[PDB]
């Protein structure tokens, strides 16, 4: 007909609701999907610095939140295989070169590294990409340390007298994850008992 | 012939080599060419549905709020595609991230609803349809291709987590041990690439017209 | 203000003159001069005519006419 | 076919002005060969051959014709791509950017007098964002003839196929170890203190490009060419005048954190850039106030990219940017006529 | 005054030494000279005489047809043997309806009709008998100077100038017309002084030129208001419109005439034209031209009888000391091509260079480099490389706006070019395509309003007519 | 504070060489100077309006009701309305105006970045000042980028660029130069 | 439900505002494109009698005379439009193309760089 304004303003609120009543039937057919896609992402993202083995109850279920005097406020994650604490993940920040570099830390219940990883960063490609675990080991250094064979003189770079490698042409990203890892196993000696056990 | 339209889009009337029209995912996802079959083959789905819902809905348009009818037309569909492939092929919507959402405003979606789908049966606005999202992915398959192998030598990759293990025979290896050059894959690497299938397309339309003389 | 032409299939004359209004073909054809251009002119003899006809010496022109001499 | 005047010339010529430049710049060339050897000289020559041979491939595609290759704009080009390169750098970094520069840059829009950016610029940025490793490894100044440098296959070696540059032969240089110094949480005049001596960083005896080290030959070079009325000295006394004025105003202002002035100016291509770079004809404007606002927005940029940024240095970045800003300064800014007012309309008297 | 600064110019190897040293040599009579009916600016006069005729050194064979046009005297008596197609020189190499004198031999003076105390008659008599003489201004510009004397009597005029600052290279006909017949030149600024009541006159000559200077100030030092003034040595700087700067200080406003600023500039030839025609009654007939280059023997400075053709100057002069690669009407930075030895010698006529391959210099093409050194050369302060760009892409309405309508063709452009381009050869394309665009225009406006008006005057005679004829036919 | 972050929108962040939003009107227009001019401020105060609105509507209708899935429709869906009013209201209250932005006004009714920018807006949480400010300074960035590109395809087109790159793929292939220029500014803000 | 209804009162809203817009006050590829030799007559001197029929049929003034044996002839205003070619009943109309004379000389564009 197209002639009165009537037919404009009921033709737009048919199209709307028609189309309303179709994404909502659709959102509460696949929002379920969605979630458990999310919640397996993160899952899949955390198994890659905490084997199975040592964790028996599900660690994005008992979600800590400790309050330290350096880092404000964590995301300590538990591992508990027995009522007893075995692991404990959490991430740190620290400035990097292009900006702050977010990892992943997985300390075992005696202090002991089981694997560190870099979720966010803003490195330079091609010059120090290498902390990246799909592309070097050297992120795979921290595997065996702690704060008891490591004293406060090795846990540097090499330029600042350390123990640790240093990218080729790349130091201050190195220098902020040796801080950043120094920084966790310190803040779990500090926060006993909870986070230490 | 309705199978005339859908051969004459690939190359005469393309999208992104002619029409000068989406050109935003065209340059944005395209570092790989796993992310331009599966952002063409998207656009290409959206397309042939939109089409078909506005051609199956011509005769009850009104000429003055055209748009914001068939905008919405395409916008709940965009949006069910989005709640698709974000649930059922989340690797792949993590890729492309915004650009999927982004198919509202794709200038080749609407042109080619309001061009072409309100003067013209159900049948041939779908075989337009089609033919336009062929030529599409077959552009982005072909610039995702030179940047990723200007950029890492390999071609296709990852297409087995991307979409799906029985696409796993595409991933093959050019220039095996090879750094790469790290410009392809910067935004710089797609306006040059671009200009290039741009004057590369002359030359052979020039070339083809002196054969055929 | 009028013109005076000369109509001579080898060098077709054109020439443009102010003249006093209620002036006469003659006196025109004296003041524009075109009898020093041409000395074969003979105004007694040759037809003198106003935009195609043939007019007479003395006969009074207005402005924007086109006096014209030809065979 | 008539032929139409003025029938007389003052005898100028393009390869008169090009050599004349290559002339300006061969004393800091020589004096930056000499300073780090035999791989700063095959690293040169490899640059200048490749972008004389991809020059005279592209004339050959375009069929312009190949008295071209006579005039030394591409010469002229390669030399500043090499004396801006670090001086052992392997040799596809010379042969790369001189492909990018000689073709995308100067001959994909035409050949000489159309591009509108700097060729040797736009290849010396898409060296360092593509290969960021073998664009920041600078070596230690090993004078030629030293019984320190390496011999003559020795070099080869370093610089044709891969043979690392051992230990001891690389180091810092001067803008790159403050902003990291600063990183360390080291105030910005203990870092000078002991990090930096201008008296020998103005001769030219630190770690740099091929030809930035030294500051005086490349300033001799640069006054020959305005006496000799090759360039206008407006763009330099503003790239100048503006880096010094800021960097002294932020002394000034916070000593502690900022260093200014003379570590500014002896520091970085900022000389090379002010006289031999900024100062192209094709991509730089042909006014008065049009040259000086393109060296004032040079020195901004140089400073603030410097300071704040996230490069040691940025005279390509800056130049680009500029050169992109070029052709608005010249359709907004042009002379006055004769007998019209500024606003092009006809003067009344 | 004081001497301001014109903004752009170069410095072209004067050449000047080696043809300023012999006095003004003279011609024997050749035997037919060609005139051409067109020696001027405007339109073309009309031939008074015929075939056959007999004349008198003087008489008016063609007279204008109207305001701005001038009239062409017999140089020399002689029979008028064709009133028909001449050479021309002009570049293309076209003929022009033009007479051919035969030269009699007998060079008798017709009677002429001289003045009685010139400073006695007001300023229209003396601007009427300069019109009828023939003056048109020898200086290039080829501009009748009656119509000029007349347009600066009606505004203010509070200087005259007179344009002795011969500029082009090779050229030395200025220089030899000041250092022998100063008294002449000034005796004709004063008339031009009395004809536009005016204040003061500045004669200007460059300063490469002492002799010049040392002579004026020693004819004119007993009349007060005469000045002598040395200009700078600048090529362009004989133009019009940058010695009113140089002078006064003033720019002369664009699309304006010099009267705008109160100055009427005169050419040093011009004046003494001028001064023979109101003191002796003699029309211009004979003018001074300068015989140079490489390859003629010996370069000198001629009175050539107008119409004289080029053969007979080169012979005068020796002869061709070789093989003249090119044939320039004028300085080399403006002159123009001849065709042919055989043609004549036109009101206009400034020199006649022969230059060989050494002075002429090689060019070979490059594209534009930007370096600016045009922007810095011009005169009119313009941006030559911008109205190139323009015009070679056919662009001229583009290329208007950047100066090409202020465009003096001065050739400052292509002299300081590094990489060779004919600049001024663009220019004057685009200014032909323009001109040729509104020619176009003009005669279709024209034969339209020519349409309607005939229609309506045909329409307009039909309907009375045709009333008439019905009011006839009632009463019958 | 404002002014860095405006800064970091126009430079740091362009909508256009690091985020490939309104390409096809951008380089469709921009072979000339004037309609590019015209565009740049038609868009600018478009982005400006649709991020107010699309602030309002997000954080007044849908979070409320518990509808966020339905943003993206609603968002185009508004802005379009938007457009077309400021079409025709600018059609006949000042003809004159109707040369400068209502002639440019249907280019930019689905431009990508009117729904880009509120889209990457909403999943930095930001306020209706912050929301405000990001539409500016994409607008602010396209009209920059737009108004540079314009002059450089406006001096190219009088330059003998070779017959097989002359038009399009020459202006592609500055614009990628013009992006790797802009490059510099990355960590700058 | 409570957002359904929400939507369509946004849309009818939109609706009746652009209808009420409309009363009282395509394609993006074609939007964007809205955005961005003479002849002379010629007289012989035996193929005109006179018959004044050149002059009849000229709707310019060009052609001059009248009466017989007076031999008419055109001027500049001529276009070549051919009114007097089939007027003349012994075709002494013989338009030609304009020859180049030395006012209508221009200069001639330079070859190339
Ligand atoms: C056209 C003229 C423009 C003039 C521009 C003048 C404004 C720029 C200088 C003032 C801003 C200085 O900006 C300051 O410096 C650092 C880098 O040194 C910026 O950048 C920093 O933060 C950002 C975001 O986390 C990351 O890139 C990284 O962590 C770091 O580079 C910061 O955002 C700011 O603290
Ligand atoms: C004017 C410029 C002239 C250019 C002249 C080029 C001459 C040299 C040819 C290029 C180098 C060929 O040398 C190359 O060496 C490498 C290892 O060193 C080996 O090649 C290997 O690595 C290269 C690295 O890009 C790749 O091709 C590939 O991963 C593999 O083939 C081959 O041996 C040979 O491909
Ligand atoms: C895998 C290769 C893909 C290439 C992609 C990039 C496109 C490049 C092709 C177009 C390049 C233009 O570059 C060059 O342009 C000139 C225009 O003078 C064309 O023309 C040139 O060569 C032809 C012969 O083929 C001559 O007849 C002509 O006189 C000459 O100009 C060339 O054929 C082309 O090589
Ligand atoms: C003009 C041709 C092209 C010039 C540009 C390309 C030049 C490239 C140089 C290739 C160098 C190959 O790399 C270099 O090869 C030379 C032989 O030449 C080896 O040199 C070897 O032979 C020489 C004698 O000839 C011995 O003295 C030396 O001790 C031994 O090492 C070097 O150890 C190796 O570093
Ligand atoms: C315009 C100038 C062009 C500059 C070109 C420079 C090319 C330099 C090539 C050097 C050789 C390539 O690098 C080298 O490759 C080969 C393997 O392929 C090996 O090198 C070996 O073979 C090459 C030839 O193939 C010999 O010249 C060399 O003396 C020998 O050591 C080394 O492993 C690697 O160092
Ligand atoms: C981005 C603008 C400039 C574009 C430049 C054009 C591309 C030039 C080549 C880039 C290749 C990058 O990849 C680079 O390949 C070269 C071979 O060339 C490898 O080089 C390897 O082989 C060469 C010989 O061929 C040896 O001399 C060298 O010691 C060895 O490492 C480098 O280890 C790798 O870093
Ligand atoms: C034609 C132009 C002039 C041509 C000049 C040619 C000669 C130039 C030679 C200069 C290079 C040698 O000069 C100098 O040598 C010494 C070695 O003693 C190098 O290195 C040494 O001196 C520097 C100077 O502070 C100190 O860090 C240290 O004592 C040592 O490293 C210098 O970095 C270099 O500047
Ligand atoms: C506009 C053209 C260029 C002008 C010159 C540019 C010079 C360089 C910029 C200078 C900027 C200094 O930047 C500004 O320094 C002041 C110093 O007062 C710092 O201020 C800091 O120190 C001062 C004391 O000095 C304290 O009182 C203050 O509380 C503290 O914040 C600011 O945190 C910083 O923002
Ligand atoms: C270059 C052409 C333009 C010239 C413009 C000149 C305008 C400014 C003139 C006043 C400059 C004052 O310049 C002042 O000089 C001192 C030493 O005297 C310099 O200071 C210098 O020595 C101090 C220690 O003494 C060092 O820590 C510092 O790094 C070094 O630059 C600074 O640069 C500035 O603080
Ligand atoms: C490029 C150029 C060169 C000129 N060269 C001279 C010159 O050499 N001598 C001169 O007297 N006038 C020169 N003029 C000025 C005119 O030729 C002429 O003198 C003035 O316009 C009027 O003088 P006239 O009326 O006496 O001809 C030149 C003008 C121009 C534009
Ligand atoms: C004074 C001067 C400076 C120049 N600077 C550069 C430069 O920085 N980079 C370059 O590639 N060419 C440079 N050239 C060469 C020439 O300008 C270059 O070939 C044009 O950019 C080619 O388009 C310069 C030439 C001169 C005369
Ligand atoms: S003188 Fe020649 S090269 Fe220099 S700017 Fe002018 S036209 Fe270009
Ligand atoms: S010819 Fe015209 S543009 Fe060139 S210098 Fe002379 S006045 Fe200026
Ligand atoms: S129509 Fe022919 S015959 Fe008659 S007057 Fe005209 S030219 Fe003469
Ligand atoms: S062609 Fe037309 S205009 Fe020309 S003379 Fe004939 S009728 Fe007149
Ligand atoms: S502007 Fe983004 S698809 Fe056209």
């Amino acid at each position: 007909w197209r002639p009165m304004v009537a037919y404009q303003g009921l033709s737009l609120g048919l199209v709307c609701a028609v189309v309303a009543l179709l994404l909502l039937t659709g959102n509460i057919m696949t929002h379920g999907t969605i979630a458990e896609q999310q919640m397996q992402d993160r899952l899949a993202t955390l198994r890659e610095v905490l084997p199975q083995s040592l964790y028996d109850n599900n660690p994005l279920a008992d979600s800590f939140k400790v309050q330290d005097a350096e880092l404000g406020e964590v995301e300590v994650l538990p591992a508990r295989l027995q009522g007893k604490l075995t692991a404990v993940v959490f991430q740190g920040r620290n400035i990097g070169y292009g900006g702050p570099i977010e990892q992943m830390m997985s300390v075992d219940a005696q202090g002991k590294i089981l694997g560190v990883r870099v979720l966010t960063h803003k490195e330079t490609p091609g010059l120090a990409d290498k902390i990246e675990a799909s592309r070097s080991d050297w992120i795979k250094v921290f595997d065996g340390l702690s704060l008891e064979n490591t004293a406060l003189d090795k846990w540097k770079v090499k330029k600042d007298g350390g123990q640790f490698d240093q990218f080729a042409g790349a130091t201050i990203t190195p220098r902020a994850v040796v801080k950043t890892v120094l920084q966790g196993l310190q803040f779990q000696a500090r926060h006993a008992e909870q986070l230490k056990a | 012939v309705p199978w005339q339209y859908f051969t004459s889009a690939l190359w005469q009337y393309n999208v992104a080599l002619v029409q000068m029209l989406a050109l935003c995912p065209t340059l944005a996802v395209t570092t790989t060419a796993t992310n331009g079959l599966g952002m063409g083959l998207a656009t290409t789905l959206v397309l042939v549905m939109t089409n078909a819902l506005i051609s199956s809905m011509r005769h009850t348009i009104s000429p003055e709020v055209r748009n914001p009818v068939m905008i919405g037309v395409i916008a709940g569909v965009v949006t069910l595609t989005d709640m698709a492939m974000n649930a059922w092929m989340h690797e792949l919507y993590k890729v492309l991230g915004l650009f999927i959402a982004l198919i509202v405003t794709n200038c080749a979606v609407l042109g080619r609803a309001e061009s072409f789908c309100l003067r013209n049966p159900v049948i041939p606005s779908i075989l337009d349809g089609a033919g336009m999202g062929a030529g599409f992915t077959a552009v982005l398959v072909v610039i995702g291709g030179i940047r990723e192998i200007l950029g890492s030598g390999t071609l296709f990759s990852q297409a087995s987590s991307l979409l799906g293990s029985h696409f796993k025979w595409m991933e093959i290896t050019v220039i095996p041990d090879f750094q790469g050059i790290l410009l392809a894959i910067l935004p710089p690497g797609a306006f040059i690439v671009l200009g290039f299938l741009l004057a590369a397309k002359r030359v052979i339309d020039r070339k083809r017209a002196e054969r055929r003389q | 203000r009028v013109s005076v032409v000369y109509a001579d299939p080898a060098k077709p004359l054109q020439l443009s003159c102010k003249v006093e209004d209620g002036c006469s073909v003659e006196q025109a054809i004296q003041q524009s001069g075109v009898l020093r251009c041409c000395p074969d002119i003979d105004l007694k003899k040759q037809k003198v005519g106003v935009f195609g006809k043939f007019v007479k010496l003395d006969s009074p022109l207005k402005d924007g006419d086109r006096i014209e001499i030809y065979q | 076919s008539v032929a139409a005047g003025p029938f007389a010339h003052d005898r100028s010529s393009v390869n008169r002005i090009m050599l004349d430049v290559c002339l300006a710049l061969t004393p800091a060339t020589l004096f930056g060969l000499v300073m780090f050897g035999w791989p700063a000289i095959n690293l040169w020559l490899v640059t200048c051959v490749s972008a004389l041979a991809i020059e005279a491939a592209c004339l050959r595609l375009l069929g312009q014709p190949m008295r071209r290759l006579l005039d030394g704009s591409a010469l002229l080009t390669g030399w500043l791509l090499a004396i801006s390169l670090p001086p052992w750098a392997p040799w596809w970094i010379g042969v790369g950017g001189s492909l990018f520069a000689i073709g995308i840059g100067k001959q994909l829009y035409g050949g000489i007098g159309q591009n509108p950016f700097n060729p040797a610029m736009l290849a010396r940025v898409a060296l360092l964002i593509a290969f960021p490793l073998q664009m920041t490894t600078w070596a230690l100044p090993h004078p030629l003839f030293s019984s320190s440098a390496p011999g003559f296959f020795d070099s080869l070696a370093i610089t044709f196929a891969g043979a690392p540059l051992a230990d001891g032969m690389t180091g810092a240089t001067a803008l790159g170890n403050l902003k990291t110094e600063l990183t360390l949480n080291r105030t910005a005049q203990e870092i000078l203190e002991g990090g930096f001596s201008t008296i020998s960083a103005l001769f030219g005896s630190t770690p740099g490009s091929l030809g930035e080290t030294s500051e005086l030959l490349l300033l001799v070079g640069g006054v020959w060419l305005v006496l000799r009325r090759i360039i206008h000295w407006e763009i330099p006394v503003a790239i100048l005048a503006s880096v010094f004025v800021m960097a002294t105003l932020a002394y000034l202002i916070n000593p502690e954190r900022y260093a200014g002035g003379l570590y500014q100016l002896t520091s970085g291509g900022l000389i090379l850039c002010a006289f031999f770079i900024a100062t192209d004809p094709v991509t730089s404007p042909i006014s008065r106030v049009g040259r000086l606002i393109f060296g004032v927005g040079c020195g901004v940029l140089i400073y603030v990219i410097r300071t704040w940024g996230s490069f040691p240095e940025a005279a390509a970045f800056a130049v680009l940017f500029m050169n992109a800003l070029t052709p608005l300064i010249d359709r907004y800014w042009r002379p006055r006529a004769y007998g019209r007012n500024v606003r092009g309309k006809p003067l009344v008297a | 005054f004081n001497l301001s600064s014109i903004r752009g110019g170069v410095h072209p190897a004067a050449h000047k030494d080696l043809s300023a040293a012999l006095p003004i040599g003279s011609l024997p009579l050749p035997p037919r000279l060609y005139l051409p009916l067109r020696q001027h600016a405007g339109a073309e006069a009309l031939p008074m005489v015929a075939v056959g005729d007999k004349v008198l050194k003087g008489q008016l064979l063609a007279f204008p047809p109207t305001e701005v046009s001038a009239p062409v005297h017999a140089p020399t008596s002689g029979r008028i043997v064709a009133i028909g197609p001449v050479p021309a020189p002009h570049p293309s190499g076209l003929t022009t309806t033009g007479i051919v004198l035969e030269s009699d031999g007998e060079d008798r003076w017709i009677d002429l009709d001289v003045s009685t105390d010139p400073f006695a008659e007001d300023p229209l008599v003396l601007a009427d008998r300069v019109a009828k003489a023939g003056i048109v201004g020898l200086g290039g510009a080829i501009f009748p100077a009656a119509v000029k004397l007349k347009q600066g009597t009606r505004h203010e005029i509070k200087t005259v100038l007179v344009n002795g600052s011969e500029c082009e290279p090779y050229l030395t006909c200025d220089d030899r017309i000041m250092r022998e017949r100063a008294e002449a030149i000034v005796d004709g600024a004063r008339l031009i002084q009395h004809i536009l009541r005016a204040y003061s006159v500045v004669i200007a000559i460059e300063d490469n030129k002492p002799e010049a200077l040392a002579a004026m100030r020693a004819a004119a030092e007993h009349f007060g208001a005469i000045e002598v003034m040395a200009v700078p040595a600048l090529y362009p700087m004989g133009s019009a419109k940058q010695l009113i700067q140089a002078v006064t200080g003033r720019e002369v406003p664009a699309g304006g005439r010099s009267t705008d600023v109160g100055v009427l500039v005169h050419n040093a030839g011009t004046v003494y034209a001028i001064q023979q025609a109101l003191r002796f009654g003699r029309p211009l007939i004979s003018r001074v031209v300068t015989v140079s280059g490489a390859c003629v023997k010996t370069p000198q400075n001629l009175d050539v009888l107008i119409g004289t053709p080029v053969q007979a100057l080169i012979d005068a002069c020796g002869g061709l000391s070789g093989d003249p690669q090119q044939l320039l009407l004028g300085g080399p930075m403006m002159g123009a091509v001849l065709p042919s030895t055989e043609v004549p010698v036109i009101k206009g006529a400034t020199g006649l260079l022969a230059l060989a391959r050494h002075e002429l210099p090689n060019k070979d093409p490059a594209p534009c480099i930007r370096c600016a050194s045009c922007v810095d050369a011009c005169p009119m302060g313009l941006t030559p490389l911008d109205m190139a760009l323009y015009a070679r892409a056919d662009d001229y309405d583009g290329a208007s706006e950047y100066g090409l309508r202020d465009c003096i063709l001065c050739g400052c452009c292509s002299y300081v070019c590094p990489s060779h381009i004919p600049l001024v050869h663009y220019f004057q394309y685009a200014k032909g395509q323009q001109d040729e665009r509104r020619s176009a225009a003009r005669k279709s406006d024209y034969i339209k309003r020519q349409t309607e008006v005939r229609a309506a005057r045909l329409a307009e005679e039909e309907a009375a007519k045709a009333a008439a004829k019905a009011a006839k036919e009632a009463a019958k | 504070e404002y002014v860095l972050f405006l800064l970091g929108t126009v430079l740091v962040h362009n909508v256009v060489l690091v985020g490939f939003l309104g390409l096809c009107p951008f380089m469709g227009v921009s072979s000339k100077l004037d309609p590019s001019i015209g565009l740049a401020v038609a868009t600018t105060l478009v982005m400006g309006l649709g991020g107010a609105s699309s602030w309002l509507l997000e954080h007044y209708v849908l979070l409320p009701l518990g509808i966020g899935f339905i943003r993206i429709l609603a968002y185009i869906v508004v802005i379009a309305g938007m457009v077309q009013l400021i079409e025709m209201i600018i059609r006949k209250a000042s003809p004159s105006l109707y040369r400068s932005l209502g002639i440019y006004l249907p280019l930019i009714t689905t431009n990508c970045a009117v729904l880009g920018v509120p889209l990457l807006s909403v999943r930095e949480g930001h306020d209706l000042t912050m929301a405000v400010l990001f539409g500016l300074g994409s607008g602010l960035g396209f009209s920059l980028i737009m108004i540079i590109f314009a002059g450089l395809r406006e001096r190219l087109a009088l330059a003998n660029v070779p017959a097989a790159f002359s038009g399009p793929p020459i202006a592609f292939v500055t614009a990628g130069l013009l992006a790797l220029a802009f490059m510099g500014f990355g960590g700058l803000i | 439900i409570e957002a359904t209804l929400a939507l369509t009162v946004m849309g009818v809203l939109l609706g009746c505002g652009l209808g009420l817009a409309a009363r009282k006050f395509g394609g993006v590829g074609l939007a964007e494109k809205l955005a961005a030799a003479p002849m002379l007559a010629r007289v012989e001197a035996s193929q005109c009698i006179g018959c004044t029929r050149c002059y009849r049929a000229c709707p310019t003034d060009a052609i001059v005379g009248a009466s017989g044996q007076v031999h008419v002839v055109l001027e500049d205003a001529c276009t070549g439009c051919g009114k007097c070619r089939d007027a003349c009943p012994e075709d002494c109309v013989l338009l030609i193309p304009q020859e180049q004379t030395l006012d209508t000389w221009r200069w001639d564009k330079p070859a190339a760089a």
